[PDB]
């Protein structure tokens, strides 16, 4: 069994050996990085608030309505400036408000 | 702190709203190179504390504390953060500068952030506050021992991001993070913790933290662990180059290196071939080993053994930061003396081996050779294989992680997770072009050039700093469980802040440890025990360690049990010594001569050469000069020798007691002394088994020694009263 | 012997006028070459016992028990023989082959052999009946383990021709003997220690006995033990080559060789090349390792990992014999199970390094070529010295050895022996032309010549055979004190030969010990801990060890004690197993499908997850399908899908206890599996915190789970109940 | 010092060495192997009783009155032997008689 499973190693010094494995592993990994690039989760978007000035009580409230409104793709923490630049209120009001069930309509529009 | 005062822990609760992080990141040792401590010289030893304790042993070379070169970690998690910080100060003092701080069970399935100070489980519930408390009384610690103190814990879990920006924010200097772990062990979605990890991984290298993977794991999943060899190195390579690739220095990322076997295994000769291969292979990455804990029982002899064999491991090989593991960790919750043997441990089998690789080599070239070739072939065909099925996702759904087989065997008994299955399945959302994160750290695709090209390379500007960069924006949350938390906990034990009991792990839990032999077979002495520990007191009995002697002579039992009651201080009648150096130096510079025999027609030798001969501590040790007269010396001619011989002192033996024979004989000695005029120039000691010392005294003479007198006793006698007749 | 049944020690101590030693000379282990056990194969490993106890941990590799290659020691000797008798076996069958009795204290002093049985100290009276009675016994356990025990005394003294006699006619299978060790460290005339030598060894070696000499004496005697590496040197040489001169054969000549230092002295660093330069120059000479003493405290963690690093430098180079020290020896006289603690350690380490010189090899050039030819140097010139001094007497009457210098450093205060003083001075007479000794193992001139020229190779013809050829000649006698002896004690304690108590050396000694931790400073910590131990009815407490945890933070307290009470096994209540491996196998031969959430309103996911991930053992590990639901499952849901999805069992988790809805909902389960006529077709388990197994049996449900569930209990009840069914 | 003392050995092969150490090893204790060659002690010579077949007790009997007698240079058990010859006794009764006092006379005749 690995007898015949490692023939085609059998040449490889340990240096092409050990290339071989890396390359390898970098391939395995590539798409799992794409897939963080191109998308988000609950957490980052709650992660993200975080940084921005929110409690974590906060946050995920936030966060639950954004996925409720289907606007996650948009990010939440965007959301919160959008909404604060357009109605010119500071990021903690925006976002305060918005955990509370408001301003998701404008957002909407 | 001052170092004779216990650590105020009401104290450090206050005002953590105002607390702040004294420093950020990961610290390694300093090596000192060939540094000098009492007569030794180290070539492995890196900068001495400030404050410490030694080994025991350490007291026969002047208390010397030599600190080895790689990062010591103790894991401290009883449930009770606040009883915990006072175990690490122990800790610090005996050479850990690595905390790991094990979370509650399950803490991975909190789909965020918690807050306060709610009691644990199995380890401690991971809050900005408990984060706070016990970075702000390291930050004591450690300047009390002279040497910074690594501040660990997990990223792990559903929550991976908002827990690296909070360990980012409080400046945790390490944590465990590893996608691969969420997924097989936990059952994560795999595609929610790849994505996740992306973000987790890019705040944890922006705190220039230290990041441990999960390999270890599979050492405990695995069926015989020296199989799983293949996969370790698998999944070691795929959170090394997903962590490298998402921006850690390679000096950051750590592989967390179990050896895989121990006795009665050949456990050297199987693990060393990995090891070598492990770290040919990830050349530039760091090592974490840690210790044993799966082939462990509840002997903590038998596992600080296997633990030195671990160590031996690492120091032919190379670990960089050596975690340990308690030696009563596979026969009850860690109590606070076991996690500071555990550090003495490595740290004494470390400074043991000091330089030992200036002295012995690896034979590269051989079995070894041989063994570590084919451990990096069968790791590469493993990689082989899950490009061949389509990638890493395919790979897990076709159970090729977890499986008993040594790889490429497979026995179909693997863990196979469902790329649609598992907690937060369908919580991917697709970032749209206007996607957008106003902060610091963020990993994924970020349109910031829709507000504002400038802006790119510092999202946090949108908003004038996030958190990251103004901590002042930190929303700190005290406590939500109003019955749940440390204050109350705290109420409960203030009685004990002159009273005293005492602890295994928290404040007051009266646990206490009894070992026994009993003469019976294992079952009956268990329940005997039982007994006998009742008998004496003890509540919550339970049998911990049962170990055979032999079948039918005997068995050994451990038990622990809570002591009822306490003990007032101030009760306590505690009363308010001669070194051996300071002895012979007293008879060095001042010459002493002594006469001695056994008396009398007594014929009984032994015990005068006892007091004299060297071999068992006798005065010749300490350079007294002794005219030895033999045995049957009749009282007079003992007297005479002295006066002839100019003798400092007589000393006589009477081991026959018949009829108070030994007494009179002192007496006697005494009265010979005097009528001769030497009594007052002269000093009498007079030893023999049935002789009382207050006694002897009594019939004149100046000291009596009976039973397990030794040399030291005699030597001391013989110095202090001829300093007190001067 | 039966393994079930106690050694019987007053039928052993019958009937010894006739016993005599089934076997002469000294054994050693069997090698084993490639030694297949379990799944493991052995490269330096000896054969198997028959009977033995295994390693704790050997339990998870079907309880191997391999035994390395050197013979391993372990001394035995509480001045009571017949309890030690007991302790013999229990260590035979943790692995020693060779049990080692130090004698009485100050025994080289008896100017002749004493007989019978009288009380030790600190050792064994040696005598003809009680090795009678010792080599009776092991000749009775050895046959049980399977495998031949080498008995062991010391053959210093004055006595040492009388004692080798007697050790010769009884069986003895290996001894001390080194004159140097009389002069040095008892003080018995030179002349006359030599002397006797002569005949000591020349009788020891007709025996086939093999000798150890005494040079680890010189390492407890000097001020630094670094510094007398080439005293040891000259001492092991002097008497190796005068045994060899003797007729001894180089293969019996063994070397007592204790590595010198110990942490945190660097002291592999400086041990190792001191090992190596006595294993070369002494090439064709045996090895007794012999472990640490002079540099160990109290503790028994710390004496333990030295320990291992002596093993080390035995594996690193070479060891024949493997003597092993308690790591009790510094805080108390030795107990049955540190005796076993050691056997343990000795064995365990030597395994785990099987095979390691394969792997591993002495960097023999640079600092280790350097250092061991600097000690040849060293050694060279001492023996140099000692010439040009005229010789071995003079050199000792000019105090060249216990000197603490490093040769050639001479301190000045080293031990010196007068040439016509010591014990025995003025004891030796000339040989006159016609002296003539009619026996077998006679070292000196002997005149058989004047009687017979054809018996001078024999002369024990001229008798008709001495004690050597003609057993029967010996003069056996049994006791010389009616008061003390063995048949008294035995009488004393008839009581406890269904009573029981506990033991650390002699029958019903009643000695525990009794481990805490206190949180204040060391000396009140100790007589606090004195005082609990009190309370806890226990007398002649004594604190053995004192370990600081941190100045103010807490001490490690460790006692003995005495149980002042028996129990009586026969009031004892005594209770009248399923395995990882049978549930695993069960599940795989008949899959097991289940349906799991947690019930009603409630969010607490944590717990039910924690009995299915694999992570703390969920039923996962046992290859359990699990169909998980999620959380705030309604109850019907969770029956509808368990009919849906044709499920084995349900299992339910009920956190959120307010009010009885954990109850009332395992009752509703219960209800709705029977309103869909499922109930006796499927499994049901609900847990929870507040869940007691008997309430929630009382509501309808299979089984109930609450704090501390595992998966083991769990997957238990599920295979143990789907049996039932059927 | 020991740079000065070593001087002489410094080019010696580590054989040299070797054999130079076991040969003076060999000239110290020649002397002392002479000494046990021709001379003797009372252990020694109660050691030869025991293994002709007497006690200890009666061992060092023997042994105390020879050495009283000035014999010891003819051995104890020689003694014992001598005597039982001329009065054509068993050895051990011979032993058993000088042990108690008997034959002195004869033996120093
Ligand atoms: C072995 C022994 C002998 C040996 C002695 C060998 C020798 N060279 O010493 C022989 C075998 C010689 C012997 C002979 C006899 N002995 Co005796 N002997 C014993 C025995 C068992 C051991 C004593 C011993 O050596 N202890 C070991 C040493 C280390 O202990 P130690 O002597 O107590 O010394 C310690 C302390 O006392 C102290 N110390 C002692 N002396 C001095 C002096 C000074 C200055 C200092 C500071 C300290 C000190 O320090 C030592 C601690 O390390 C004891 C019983 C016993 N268990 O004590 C009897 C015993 C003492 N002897 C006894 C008897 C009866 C005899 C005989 C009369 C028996 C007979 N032949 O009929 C003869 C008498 C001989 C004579 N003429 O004196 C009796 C004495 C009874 C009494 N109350 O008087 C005893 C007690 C036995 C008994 N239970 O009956 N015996
Ligand atoms: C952390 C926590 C939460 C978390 C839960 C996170 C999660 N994803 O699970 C959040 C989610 C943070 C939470 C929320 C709330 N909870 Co809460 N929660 C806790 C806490 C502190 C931890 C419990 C825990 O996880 N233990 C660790 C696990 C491993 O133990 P376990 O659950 O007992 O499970 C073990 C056994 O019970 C058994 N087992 C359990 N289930 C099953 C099922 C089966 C089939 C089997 C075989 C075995 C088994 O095996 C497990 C391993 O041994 C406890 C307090 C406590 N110490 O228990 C409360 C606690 C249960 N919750 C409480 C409360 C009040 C709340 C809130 C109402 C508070 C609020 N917000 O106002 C909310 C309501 C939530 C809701 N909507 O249901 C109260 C319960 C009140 C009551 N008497 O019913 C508790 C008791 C705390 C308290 N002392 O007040 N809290
Ligand atoms: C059971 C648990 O839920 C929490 N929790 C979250 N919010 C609250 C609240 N308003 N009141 C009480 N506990 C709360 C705690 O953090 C606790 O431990
Ligand atoms: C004190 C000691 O002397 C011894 N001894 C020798 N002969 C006798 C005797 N006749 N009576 C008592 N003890 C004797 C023992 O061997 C003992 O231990
Ligand atoms: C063991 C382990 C954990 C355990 O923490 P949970 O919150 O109970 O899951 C977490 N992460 C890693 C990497 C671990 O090895
Ligand atoms: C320690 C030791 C002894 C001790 O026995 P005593 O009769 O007390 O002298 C004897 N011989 C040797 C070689 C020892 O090391």
């Amino acid at each position: 069994d690995f007898q015949q499973r490692r023939a085609h190693l059998a040449n490889l010094s340990d240096e092409e050996l050990q290339t071989r494995f890396w390359e390898m592993a970098e391939k395995i990994v590539d798409p799992l990085l794409d897939l963080g690039k191109k998308n988000t989760t609950p957490s980052i978007e709650r992660s993200v608030l975080l940084r921005m000035g929110f409690s974590s009580l906060e946050a995920k409230a936030i966060v639950d309505k954004t996925m409720d409104r289907g606007l996650m793709g948009k990010g939440a923490g965007h959301i919160v400036y959008k909404i604060a630049k357009e109605k010119n209120i500071s990021v903690r009001e925006a976002g305060l408000a918005l955990s509370e069930g408001k301003y998701w309509d404008d957002a909407i529009q | 702190l001052r170092v004779n005062e216990k650590l105020d822990v009401e104290n450090i609760l206050k005002d953590l709203d105002k607390y702040t992080p004294k420093r950020r990141g990961w610290t390694w040792r300093q090596p000192a190179e060939n540094l000098q401590m009492g007569p030794f010289i180290y070539k492995d030893a890196s900068t001495p504390l400030e404050n410490s304790v030694a080994l025991p042993s350490a007291k026969y070379f002047g208390d010397i504390d030599p600190q080895p070169l790689p990062v010591i970690t103790t894991e401290i998690a009883s449930g009770r953060f606040e009883d915990d910080i006072r175990r690490m100060r122990m800790a610090a003092w005996h050479g850990a500068d690595h905390i790991m701080v094990i979370r509650t069970a399950g803490q991975s399935h909190y789909d965020g952030l918690i807050e306060g100070t709610p009691q644990g489980i199995g380890g401690v519930p991971i809050t900005r506050k408990q984060v706070r408390a016990q970075r702000k009384a390291l930050d004591l610690i450690e300047e009390e021992v002279g040497r910074p103190i690594n501040y660990h814990s997990y990223v792990s879990g559903v929550a991976g991001p908002d827990i690296a920006v909070m360990f980012a924010e409080e400046g945790v200097n390490g944590a465990h993070q590893d996608p691969q772990y969420n997924v097989l062990y936990r059952n994560i979605n795999m595609i929610r913790s790849f994505i996740d990890a992306c973000e987790s991984k890019t705040i944890m290298a922006w705190a220039d933290m230290a990041q441990i993977d999960g390999a270890h794991n599979a050492n405990a999943t695995a069926r015989e662990a020296w199989k799983v060899m293949p996969e370790l190195m698998v999944q070691h390579a795929l959170n090394s180059i997903f962590s490298l690739k998402v921006g850690m220095k390679k000096s950051n990322i750590c592989l967390s290196t179990v050896p895989p076997t121990a006795p009665p295994a050949p456990s050297m000769y199987l693990d060393l071939p990995y090891a070598v291969a492990l770290r040919e292979m990830f050349e530039g990455y760091r090592m974490r080993a840690q210790m044993n804990t799966k082939y462990m029982e509840a002997s903590t002899r038998e596992a600080t053994v296997t633990h030195v064999l671990n160590l031996l491991i690492s120091k032919l090989t190379r670990a960089d930061i050596q975690s340990t593991i308690t030696p009563d960790e596979g026969r009850n919750v860690p109590w606070h003396i076991y996690n500071i043997e555990a550090c003495d441990t490595a740290k004494q089998a470390l400074i043991g081996m000091d330089g030992l690789m200036d002295m012995v080599q690896l034979k590269r070239e051989g079995v070894l050779g041989d063994t570590v070739r084919e451990l990096k072939e069968r790791a590469v065909l493993f990689m082989e294989e899950i490009i061949e099925a389509g990638g890493y996702f395919n790979a897990v759904e076709q159970g090729f992680f977890v499986d008993s087989g040594y790889y490429p065997e497979r026995n179909g008994d693997g863990i196979a997770r469902q790329i649609n299955g598992g907690i937060g399945a369908g919580t991917v959302f697709e970032r749209d072009e206007d996607y957008m994160a106003p902060v610091t750290a963020h990993f994924g695709y970020n349109n910031v050039k829709q507000y504002d090209e400038a802006l790119v390379s510092e999202p946090s500007k949108l908003i004038d700093g996030c958190t990251l960069e103004v901590p002042e924006k930190i929303v700190y949350i005290d406590e939500l469980d109003e019955n749940d938390n440390v204050n109350v906990r705290m109420e409960e034990t203030k009685e004990f802040r002159s009273m005293i009991k005492p602890e295994v792990e928290w404040q007051a839990d009266g646990t206490v440890l009894l070992t026994m032999f009993l003469p019976t077979s294992k079952r009956v002495a268990e329940f005997a025990a039982i007994e006998f520990a009742k008998k004496m007191n003890l509540e919550e009995v339970e049998v911990i360690n049962r170990e055979v002697m032999q079948e039918a002579e005997g068995t050994r039992i451990e038990l622990k049990g809570r002591v009822p009651f306490s003990i007032d201080i101030n009760s306590l009648v505690i009363p308010p010594i001669l070194s051996e150096d300071e002895i012979r130096e007293d008879i060095e510079k001042t010459p002493l001569k002594i006469v001695a025999a056994t008396v009398g027609e007594d014929e009984h030798s032994v015990g005068l050469r006892e007091v004299i001969d060297i071999k068992h501590g006798g005065i010749e040790k300490y350079g007294v000069e002794v005219h030895y007269l033999g045995t049957s010396v009749p009282v007079e001619k003992l007297v005479d020798a002295a006066i002839e011989l100019k003798a400092d002192a007589i000393l006589a033996s009477t081991i026959i007691s018949h009829d108070d024979i030994h007494y009179k004989n002192m007496k006697r000695i005494h009265e010979l002394a005097v009528e001769k005029g030497i009594r007052d120039k002269i000093m009498i000691g007079c030893g023999g088994t049935q002789v009382t010392p207050e006694v002897a005294v009594k019939q004149g003479v100046d000291a009596g020694f009976g039973r397990g007198s030794k040399g030291i006793h005699v030597a001391t006698f013989l110095v202090k009263k001829r300093r007190e007749m001067r």
